[PDB]
């Protein structure tokens, strides 16, 4: 029964007819912040409806050479949306995310992607994302062999097209400020690499579908 | 006799130690304790009491040291005008060095709860106005102008038979606790501004003071806790006494 | 519960259709779960062997090096027999590695000093260690008045007395310690100079530990003191993974570019062994 | 654990409890 | 679960991604061999690249079974079927299928389940296994694990010729470790 | 469900996703000789684990003008493994068999096989079987259109890749030797011939595997 | 409970000094003789001033070395 | 001063006298001074099999044992239980020769199949070799056996 | 602390003695112990053979 | 025995069990 699968929230809607189960990250699903946990005075802010809903960030191309991209949460949507204005708003914030993934071929092509979440995710030496120039040790002095550890997936071409991860608020903090921390970072790594054979179509484009959920929200004063 | 060993901890002398020592003076019992009034039981029963806040601390000459207790409000040309700004940090160094809540915090690292700020108007009898007192969380800047500053939390003050208001700065943070502020990688701290705008203006019949003088009192709610015990960051000798 | 590690029952062989536990689906995401006794024919075996070994406190409650200080005689370092030192864990590789494996962990702490002449020979001589919480005035000198220890702990200790050893409690503002921070520490602009602030932590800067020795004039003997550290009411978080590349500086994650290098070894063909 | 002080924090590290969450990592699936 | 570095042999800085996978193409069909390696977690090889070989580095003595799962990611139209065998200590590297079948093994069908497992048991004569080494501490040396071709690698007009295969390894629920050492790499050139 | 298969035995498994169900020979399961059938004297052993796994023997190959191949039972097995050396160190030998057929192809290639099991295989004019010279008269004077009341199953290159025989003991002695006497014969014929176009794989392997069940031995003497 | 009495001055801190040189003026005799007083250091006596009337006990530590902190049998 | 380092085999082995192994991070470690009173630990049983053996009659390998190997008859691998180090702790030269004496006593004891005791001199460790030149009897002689 | 005295008795590495010491491995398992036949428990009982 | 840590190995050899098998060495005969 795991392969159609539909995801809605707000007013948007997801459908796919060739899915992987969905994955939800360390097994607890988002919450909101208990009376106890809780350290400030003031009542926050909840707009439901308004900024839990799917986003469409951007599309990046799938190349039989490339590299890979990553992503930073929660600062692709600070120019997004009611999200976006109520995170300059407001000084705290914590909410959680349902990531979706969508990458689809024919049955003539090859190829596999790793999809993962990485807390905290350090780089050595926007909305559109980056791409890493040494891939094998995630640009941050570690073997890329090892992220299956964390919240994870995988797109196969012959089996499915699509992956879904959610993951709730991860920091030692009950709340935080959304313009100075990114509390996890999305990878995205070809370890097989495309193949197909002329008179094909050479275009594999990738497209990123996230929606914020249990979103909270204080400390009001001018926009920055 | 009994056989024992000796852990590597031996013959150090450590200052916060709590130990049992050998009496000098065997069998001696002290004076009794007659009844006097005012005794103290905790730092944090006279944390909570209001004392003069040194907004104003312009001059520095020593026959005007007294002017820094206040500062001065006038009749303007009814344009929301600023009055004075300041920061809102108990323990880093600036116009809450001057009260007693900002003297004992130097003595522990880490504080938390809710301050208040009291305004009193010394002014005449016939002399009416009001005045927006707002206070910005971190992270946005000194407000440019009062359609700003109204944004965060605010109170709107009126002068009349009851000459003092008070402005509770709510304990808004990310953290638990905070360490004391400080220039650098230590604003991470900050607790925000406090700014007093003109609501209306300052107006004065014929015969009567044109200027006149606002007192701020600051204290600590009933929430306010400190932790991590230190020295202080003031030494006041400069060699042998 | 988990007290020792999971028996086998004996199994035999089977021969029907619709059922496979051998063929998997890995692209879901999670981990296997067909076992010795589905796929080969076993016999059973009662384990009883203990996975007490395997916690976090009976991994992280080993002493480890983490500090050096040098009061030389003649000089550029310290000349003048005291020192100052801000205290921080990823100063060494053992220990860095073993606690980089997590992203938060809350604990307390057992620190160690052990002092002695550069050569290892033993003298007599007197010392104070002095913790400085941030904020603290820090001395500057031998004579300083900030060596008074009015309000913070200090150790008086001999070099030929054992090792002098205190405990410490768990003094973060936050809920636990962080070895990576993503972020900023400032709301400022973030041009070029604040780059050298990305992943400074202020929940992580704990103070700064002082020595110097007793007494007015220069002293007699060069000395070296070793900080050593343990851990002990250990909790950890969100595991990731571990490092690969030499370390280059502290607190930063940078690593050689020019110069990598796989993370095992390496043969001639992928046929033979 | 033993202790010889008034802090909870001065004592020895004890025996912990044994117990094992292997689903957490391994199995997350809904 | 952990990728395997089965295909360890690449080293330059610009190929270094090539050893998460080994390829795989048509052959004649005479059981032709794809790839070997031993199956001993402590000892220096492919499985130092898991987290369970980099665990295992901290603890002298181990014991419990293996699991080792490939994950074939080729185009829907291609078929074909290998067979995984591990041979127990003492056997040499076969040197033909009809010689590695002896010894315990599985025959991997592709399809629509893309993924197979070969459970490595615990065959062992003492309770627990120090780490192998060359020389006399071969003595506890666990086998070792082939891959070869059962029919074919089967695949249409318009199709792609070559395929990869991906490894991952992990531990069963009987595995255990003591003896707590220290690491044999320290990562670090001089003063940081 | 009869479309995915696990076969376990010993220490050895088998895995198929297209299978066509499974075929009993006359619908008896092997099992061991009671009490009353038996006439020798001696306690027989029963090496169990042993001698009881899947055995793979050798790879042919189908070709577009090919006429088939037939094996001889339990002749192929008597120089591999434990099998093989408890055969020619005992006189009386009985067993039990479980045979599997594998040869897959693309979904462009066609054709079908004939596989069966014909007991008492007497051969008109090793472990590498041998290649039919009439197979219109299976060798032997009989029309191969009537095989199928043997004991038989398809492969239909369009339908599955896989064809699985159990079959008991046959014979009219509760024991018999097995250096001179052979039990049945299994039979692969292309009915229909192998057809694609060029461009395709040219090489479509056929292997088989089998696997004795409830073996027996008795009459210990020297290797012969 | 940091912010007690007890937990806000029962820590250690320097009150007195005493100098015993060989050649000097101070005392060149091998005795001193010292008044009992607290005021004489400015940390300890900030906090002790903050109230006007106090009743405590007492733990006192004398710590005795050279004057370059080399120690000596004596 | 001086540092007692237990190197379980598979640890890094230091090799000089300011190695980055001394860090001791996971092996057990002692430090401590020539005038303070011995230094005494309790060690555990760490074999992998159910007891120590004195003798082993085969070899450690599937080798085909044609020469080289016979110079590991016997060597058992279940008794090769680690390494030990001591340094002295400083950067330059120490100022003093110095020797470690290190002994044993054994606790909770037990013992299986017991076997004829010794009789002639010992050559190597680890094994039972002998001088064959020189063989000696168990006892004592006399000169006839009807005289004390 | 408490106060207490020193015998003449200290700092004598005695090799008969029976005493404690400090482990070197916290939490450490022994390998089980399967049953081996001919176990000796007394000097005693091979003095008689 | 007489212990003060947490792990039985650390303790002092005590008294044993005098108990005495003679035959299984002297008499094995069936
Ligand atoms: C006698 C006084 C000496 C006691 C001084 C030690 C107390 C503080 C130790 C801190 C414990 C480790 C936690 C510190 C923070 C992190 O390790 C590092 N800053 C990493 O960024
Ligand atoms: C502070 C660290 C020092 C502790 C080091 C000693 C621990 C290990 C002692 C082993 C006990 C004796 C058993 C060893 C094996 C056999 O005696 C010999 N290898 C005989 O072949």
């Amino acid at each position: 029964s795991d392969r159609v699968a539909q995801l809605t929230i707000g007013n948007s809607t997801i459908t796919t007819q060739e899915a992987a189960n969905i994955i939800v990250g360390y097994g607890e699903w988002p919450s909101y912040c208990s009376d106890s946990d809780a350290t400030a005075v003031d009542k926050p802010t909840r707009p439901d409806v308004s900024v839990n809903r799917f986003y469409t960030l951007d599309t990046k191309l799938w190349e039989k050479s490339s590299k890979g991209w990553y992503w930073k949460f929660p600062d692709v949507l600070t120019e997004t949306g009611v999200f976006g204005q109520n995170a300059q708003f407001h000084y705290l914030y914590r909410s959680g995310f349902c990531i979706h993934v969508q990458c689809n071929a024919s049955k003539f092509h090859q190829g596999a992607l790793l999809v993962a979440v990485l807390p905290e995710y350090v780089i050595g030496t926007g909305a559109d994302g980056f791409e890493l120039q040494h891939p094998y040790v995630l640009d941050a002095g570690i073997p890329i062999s090892q992220l299956t550890v964390c919240p994870h997936q995988w797109i196969n071409l012959r089996t499915n097209n699509c992956a879904t991860i959610i993951v709730p608020y991860i920091n030692a903090l009950p709340f935080d400020s959304a313009l100075n921390h990114c509390n996890f970072g999305l990878l995205v790594v070809p370890i097989s690499p495309l193949d197909y054979d002329q008179g094909a179509t050479p275009v594999i484009p990738i497209t990123i579908t996230l929606a914020p959920m249990c979103s909270e929200f204080a400390g009001l004063r001018q926009a920055v | 006799g009994f056989p024992t060993e000796l852990k590597p901890g031996t013959n150090q002398f450590l200052t916060t130690d709590d130990g049992v020592s050998a009496p000098i003076l065997p069998n001696f019992h002290p004076t009794p304790c007659i009844h006097i009034p005012g005794e103290v039981r905790n730092l944090l029963e006279l944390c909570q009491v209001e004392t003069i806040l040194e907004v104003n601390n312009v001059p520095t000459n020593a026959t005007s040291l007294m002017e820094r207790l206040r500062f001065p409000v006038s009749a303007q040309a009814g344009k929301g005008e600023l009055c004075a700004v300041f920061r809102a940090d108990p323990g880093r160094n600036g116009p809450w060095q001057s009260t007693l809540l900002g003297q004992l915090c130097g003595y522990y690292t880490q504080w938390s709860g809710s301050l208040e700020v009291t305004f009193m108007f010394t002014g005449s009898f016939m002399a009416t106005g009001k005045m927006l007192i707002a206070y910005t969380p971190p992270g946005g800047p000194l407000p440019k102008d009062r359609a700003t500053a109204m944004l965060g939390t605010h109170v709107i003050w009126d002068f009349g038979l009851q000459s003092s208001v008070t402005l509770v700065i709510p304990w808004i943070s990310n953290t638990h606790y905070r360490a004391h502020a400080r220039d650098g990688v230590f604003d991470y701290y900050t607790t925000g501004l406090v700014s007093i705008w003109y609501q209306t203006n300052y107006v004065v019949p014929i015969g009567a003071p044109n200027t006149a003088y606002i007192i701020a009192l600051a204290a600590a709610q009933k929430n306010f806790t400190m932790k991590l015990c230190k020295d202080a960051s003031d030494i006041l000798q400069t060699g042998t006494i | 519960p988990a007290p020792t590690g999971q028996d086998t029952q004996v199994s035999s062989h089977r021969l029907d259709t619709g059922k496979v536990p051998a063929l998997q689906a890995a692209e879901i995401g999670a981990s296997s779960n067909a076992s010795d006794e589905s796929m080969i024919e076993t016999r059973c075996v009662l384990n009883s062997h203990s996975t007490a070994e395997t916690t976090l406190d009976s991994f992280f409650s080993r002493a480890g090096l983490v500090g050096e200080i040098d009061l030389p005689l003649k000089g550029t370092t310290n000349p003048n027999g005291y020192a100052n030192w801000d205290i921080d864990i990823t100063g060494y590789a053992q220990m860095r590695r073993k606690v980089e494996l997590f992203t938060y962990m809350r604990f307390d702490a057992e620190f160690t000093f052990v002092a002695c002449t550069p050569t290892g020979e033993v003298v007599p001589q007197l010392l104070q260690y002095m913790f400085v919480p941030p904020g603290a005035p820090k001395p500057d000198s031998r004579e300083s008045l900030a060596w008074q220890t009015a309000t913070n702990p200090s150790v008086f200790v001999k070099l030929s007395d054992p090792p002098a050893q205190v405990s410490v409690p768990f003094m973060s503002p936050a809920s636990a310690y962080q070895w990576f921070y993503d972020g900023y520490p400032t709301f400022g602009e973030h041009k070029q100079e604040k780059d050298l602030e990305y992943g400074a932590c202020p929940n992580n800067m704990m103070g700064t530990f002082s020595v110097r020795t007793v007494g007015t004039s220069k002293s007699k003997y060069p000395l070296v003191v070793r900080i050593y550290m343990r851990m002990k009411h250990v909790r950890a978080w969100i595991p990731r993974p571990m490092r690969n590349q030499n370390y280059l500086f502290k607190a930063n994650p940078n690593y050689a570019g020019n110069s990598i290098k796989p993370t095992g070894t390496s043969r001639t063909a992928i046929t033979t062994l | 654990t033993i202790n010889y002080y008034k802090d909870s924090y001065a004592a020895t590290a004890g025996k912990q409890s044994l117990k094992q969450d292997p689903d957490k990592f391994a199995n997350p699936v809904k």
